[PDB]
RNA sequence: UUGACCUCAAAUCAGGUAGGAGUACCCGCUGAACUUAAGCAUAUCAAUAAGCGGAGGAAAAGAAACCAACCGGGAUUGCCU
RNA sequence: AUUGGCGAGAGACCGAUAGCGAACAAGUACAGUGAUGGAAAGAUGAAAAGAACUUUGAAAAGAGAGUGAAAAAGUACGUG
RNA sequence: CGAAUUUGGGUAUAGGGGCGAAAGACUAAUCGAACCAUCUAGUAGCUGGUUCCUGCCGAAGUUUCCCUCAGGAUAGCAGAA
RNA sequence: UGGAGGUCAGUGACGAAGCCUAGACCGUAAGGUCGGGUCGAACGGCCUCUAGUGCAGAUCUUGGUGGUAGUAGCAAAUAUUCAAAUGAGAACUUUGAAGACUGAAGUGGGGAAAGGUUCCACGUCAACAGCAGUUGGACGUGGGUUAGUCGAUCCUAAGAGAUGGGGAAGCUCCGUUUCAAAGGCCUGAUUUUAUGCAGGCCACCAUCGAAAGGGAAUCCGGUUAAGAUUCCGGAACCUGGA
RNA sequence: UUGUGACGGCCCGUGAAAAUCCACAGGAAGGAAUAGUUUUCAUGCCAGGUCGUACUGAUAACCGCAGCAGGUCUCCAAGGU
RNA sequence: UAUCUAGCGAAACCACAGCCAAGGGAACGGGCUUGGCAGAAUCAGCGGGGAAAGAAGACCCUGUUGAGCUUGACUCUAGUU
RNA sequence: AAACUUUCAACAACGGAUCUCUUGGUUCUCGCAUCGAUGAAGAACGCAGCGAAAUGCGAUACGUAAUGUGAAUUGCAGAAUUCCGUGAAUCAUCGAAUCUUUGAACGCACAUUGCGCCCCUUGGUAUUCCAGGGGGCAUGCCUGUUUGAGCGUCAUUU
């Protein structure tokens, strides 16, 4: 009864969606996020997990703010019109 | 082999003590100043079956002697102490039974 | 010492990495006293530290640090160079006098594992150069 | 340097009727269950790759 | 115009995996 | 569940206005090639897993 | 067409403000005849016209009180220089620049020579 | 019937329906549609017709 | 009685700083085993991978508690040897 | 020193089962509770001129016709 | 088949660890040590495969040594210059 | 065979490359050349250079396709039939007439978890519903979930977990009241005044953890394509507030 | 059938916590020309935000690769024999 | 049910295939040798054969390949003293 | 003689090889030094006349302002002698702004769109109640400021 039987009894979500990564990897009772790692200060990361870095560097978002600093840079950090 | 029962106990995590429908740490009162210069009555209010104990507990109320407040205390129950009667406790306690010589 | 941080004390390997107990840190007493407080104060820079006492348990260290944004420091150039960037966290990187001794940085032929750097000098006698003419 | 190589690809081993070449792991992809790391295998490693 | 992408879902590649009774042949 | 959070009621939301066919005036458009939309969902079919 | 930032920066808080609340009514107007008619663009440029009026106000809020805080240090944070947090936290020209006086004399005393050989 | 902003209230939902049409509101009811949207209810007192504010706003 | 000093504290006291990210290179700490030895335990892999802390456009090093033994060189780094 | 960032110049390199996993709405789709795993998919034509119109058929479509240098290029599109 | 009962949810215990009225059982169809990535293209005296033509020459399964006996080295046999 | 240097001032949209052709010629052969067809933009000979350079096999890789074969099969859950209507099209869609079954620990009427729009309406049948389809949990377009009283929120439960502090090179670990300087409301004052200034009680020690535990308070009748103990009409209650 | 009640049996098993609400003890304070208190009596006035609310809940709306004879907690419960 | 029909429509497996007897052969041939013979296309069955299919035998041995477990094996080790 | 495997100067299928193409990759070299508490990287939710994705953006939301160029955008529409001009544009710049919910993430909490406290307003004829608008309230440190504490101590004896 380990196989089809059992598969209908899981209803129960053990990990939930992460407040800093909207993933579905929030661990409800554990309170952890077993991708990003939150609420740890850092975000979880490992050298041996090349693939999961790639997936969530920066440049995988917006840079917002980043996008623009080289164009600021360039006009050297200048102010006025 | 692998890590055994009496190994697992130490860890703490299925082997706690089930200790919901316990009353309280059963202990004498503190060693104040009235129990070791004379005496200080209480009564015992009821007495009480404690889950996982066999023996009986006894509340009793003793008086604060430095504030108005009545202070609880949770003996253990000796045999023959009923609702209702007077403990003493201190040096000056008279030898009966229930006192805290 | 340093108790290695192992369960019960199984190291999963071979025998000369089987041990436990008389494993040393490689840093100084000194050196985790002022990084411990680098990180309390961490808005000052390290300066140095030195031993003011010690007992069975404990040993005592004062803690020399510089506080880089006060413009008492900024001016004054005999130590606004502890205001530049470069020097963030000189006790973790061990640019202290207790640093600079433990990464063995100094001259001599018995400092040859250690002058430019152990792991730089390492990797770089560990390099294979190839011209594009061959040697 | 890695080209070829970056997948956790395993060999299922003797006893599936398979050859026992490497094979990508999970489901539901296609490419699960797909030889790997093989200079035979479509998208696997070139043989001896070549070096500056 | 409700265009028709084939769906191409993919199967395990696993299949079945038992054997007859437990053994059915232990000691030729 | 009937029952659900304010933030899975928006995860609801979203995926809903998400579950259309393509638009038919952005075929028309010069150098497209999006002739369908590849990422529509039927909830028999596949879960969002949320 | 839209009006123009050039237009409003001659015009004073309350005659912005009155431009504001009447163009917030006309785009609230439009969103009603949007629902009726399937295409009207011009609800874009109201929107645009209302990102002007706002972009006029907020200039001259934000410089009223850049001369409100001028020639005294201090000024709020979302007024200073934004360049970048390090650059912020660099030594000044002047604090970087700074010497001994022991180095000032001798910086005095001998200055790198200007010479050049002949033969 | 409004469709009102996300970060609305009843509160907040009654006091714009008098500023923006001069009627005095009974009780607000709102909801988050399944496609995401606040939608509200605002019923005017017994002194008013609804259809009399909607014609004038241009919808029938 | 009234003022100090030392140490310690408190305030949404006045003004600041640190934390995270990225991490190819850099400075440290911590740290394997597969493997090779035709077995294997020292060794090797490797003072490497993985783990942790900390920087800059470079870092570290650096103007000798150096090298030498010569008719002496003369901070550090890097290349050829 | 520099397989990251930014900006450039190149090659006896690869040429869509190759080259980065990804030349394309690719770390998208999809799988797994999770760590993580992770594709396939480039080419009408010079220009859409993307086949008006007539007849068979419920329709899809067919047969004509028409456009095109070529429908032995009809979008299920170069060659095939 | 009224109880050492059956059972939902919450909670706790995590891999040489847990949990086990004990079957090496169970720990997400994985258990005499789970799963994921990485070290890792791990090593293999062993199995399988190893891509055009013609021309000329053309074997060995024997010697000695080896934790050697399904392998090597060595000599022999063969080709080429 | 791919690419490179040199050359043939080589072939070519008047047709390169590729492909098909029991057509021809040459070479022992690897292969080379050519006729015919298809085709549309590049490509060869010779002297050299260079390599990711030649396949029948590897239970090879990826992809595509056969024989098996119109075959195995599409047989659990008693069971369908008649007529009409709608439609090219009806064994299966609707309506009526029958016959039956679940037989109230239901094949009934609601919920929890989960799903997420499957709800409902309108059009609609390419694909899916292993026959069928005019039907549909399908396809396309829209509508829909209305609360002071129903829940969450509040409370604590096993238990999680900051601070004080102590370990730990360090990610962090312990610790939860501990060896911590951890506390409101009345006419105090009540006109530079709201803490400029003698008005008490303490012995509180974070916080998170139940949509089945504890809890402040709502009922009936009506209403919709779909909501209702929420909307409407009556009739109440609780909490806060001068 | 459900609820309630008064009982009786059982245990080396005696069958949560807190929030919250009230009551009591007490005797600080305050009260005489239209006033003082009763707002735990009655009546009167205003407000009560936020998030959820459709539907299935299973031989087709969940999980088992699926419209899978499996698995998945619970309330109501007519007549006859 | 099978069967026959209308629709729908797989898989295993497959070097090539498919009549025997003897022979000789890797010592049990569908093929090779010598004989017997041999006539389209087929349907329902059937279990003699295809040393039928299903799995790089799990038995046994070999490998200087493991792992679980045990001990006065060798080498260590947490703890403890 | 048919029906039932092979070859086609044969057509048609199935399938997507080959050939030719390349806004991609890979490798080499050269120059530069610039993320974040002035809130980064990252995430969630939204934003277009007609968008699902993708790009861009933040309720001023495929974008505002300033600047340059000087007539587009383009799938369909739609303000047009908007066009000899402070002026189009999915254009380039880019210094001034906006910059939702979050995140080192900062009032406390967080599987809640949960619950507070302080200041100024407005309203309900209210310092306290409620609602609305706008401001705020994290730790560790550093420097300084006030208020203190401790028979730790000095003067100083009502």
């Amino acid at each position: 009864g380990k196989g089809t039987p059992s598969f209908g009894k899981r209803h129960n979500k053990s990990h939930t969606l992460c407040n800093r990564c909207g993933r579905r990897s929030f661990h409800v009772q554990k309170k952890t996020c077993s991708s990003c790692g939150y609420p740890a200060a850092k975000t979880r990361s490992y050298n041996w997990g090349a693939k999961a870095k790639r997936r969530h560097t920066t440049g995988t978002g917006r840079m917002r703010y980043l996008k623009h600093v080289s164009r600021r840079f360039k006009n050297g950090f200048q102010t006025g019109s | 082999g692998r890590v055994i029962r009496n190994q697992r106990k130490g860890a703490g995590s299925i082997f706690t003590s089930h200790t919901r429908l316990r009353q309280g740490a059963a202990k004498l009162r503190t060693l104040d100043y009235a129990e070791r210069h004379g005496y200080i009555r209480g009564i015992v209010k009821q007495i009480v079956h404690d889950s996982g104990r066999g023996a009986p507990l006894a509340k009793v109320v003793f008086r604060d002697p430095y504030k108005y407040r009545l202070r609880e205390e949770i003996f253990i129950a000796n045999e023959g102490v009923h609702t209702g009667q007077f403990i003493y406790a201190g040096k000056k306690a008279s030898l009966n039974v229930g006192n805290v010589l | 010492n340093r108790k290695r941080p192992v369960p019960k004390g199984a190291t999963y390997g071979k025998p000369t990495n089987q041990g436990v107990n008389e494993l040393k840190y490689q840093r100084s007493l000194r050196a985790t006293a002022e990084e411990r407080v680098g990180r309390r104060a961490a808005n000052l820079r390290v300066l140095n530290s030195y031993w003011v006492n010690q007992d069975s348990t404990y040993k005592y260290f004062e803690v020399i640090l510089v506080d880089p944004q006060h413009k008492a420091i900024r001016r004054d150039a005999r130590y606004n160079w502890i205001c530049d960037p470069v020097h963030k966290h000189r006790e973790a990187r061990g640019l202290t006098a207790t640093g600079k001794k433990s990464r063995g940085i100094n001259k001599g032929h018995k400092f040859n594992n250690t002058k430019a750097g152990r792991r730089k000098t390492w990797k770089r006698q560990n390099t294979l150069s190839l011209w594009r003419y061959r040697k | 340097e890695k080209a070829g190589h970056q997948t956790s690809a395993e060999s299922w081993g003797t006893g599936r009727a398979v050859a026992r070449i490497p094979r990508v792991g999970g489901g539901g992809t296609g490419r699960s269950g797909q030889g790997a790391f093989g200079n035979m295998c479509r998208g696997g490693r070139m043989f001896a790759p070549t070096k500056t | 115009m409700e265009i028709r992408p084939q769906r191409h879902d993919e199967k395990t590649l696993v299949q079945s995996q038992v054997n007859a009774y437990n053994a059915d042949m232990i000691d030729p | 569940a009937a029952q659900k959070s304010f933030r899975i009621k928006q995860k609801m939301a979203k995926a809903k206005k998400q579950n259309r066919p393509l638009p038919q005036w952005i075929r028309l458009r010069t150098n497209n090639t999006i002739r369908y939309n590849a990422k529509r969902r039927n909830w028999r079919r596949t879960k969002m897993n949320i | 067409a839209g009006v123009k930032a050039y237009e409003l920066r001659t015009k004073s808080k309350e005659q912005l403000a009155s431009q504001l609340v009447d163009l917030k009514k006309e785009l609230a107007e439009l969103k009603v005849q949007k629902l009726s008619r399937p295409s009207l663009p011009k609800i874009k440029t109201v929107r645009k016209s209302i990102a002007c009026v706002l972009t006029v106000i907020n200039e001259q809020q934000r410089e009223a009180v850049r001369q409100l805080y001028k020639g005294k240090k201090y000024q709020p944070k979302d007024l200073r220089a934004k360049k970048t947090r390090a650059l912020r936290r660099a030594l000044t020209k002047f604090e970087a620049s700074q010497v001994t006086e022991k180095q000032r004399k001798k910086q005095i005393a001998f200055p790198q020579r200007k010479y050049a050989i002949k033969a | 019937v409004f469709q009102v902003s996300m970060k609305a209230n009843k509160y907040q939902i009654k006091k714009a329906v008098k500023e923006l049409y001069e009627v005095d509101v009974l009780k607000v009811n709102t909801l988050v549609r399944p496609n995401g949207t606040k939608k509200a209810y605002v019923r005017l007192t017994a002194d008013y017709d609804a259809l009399d504010i909607a014609n004038r706003i241009g919808y029938i």
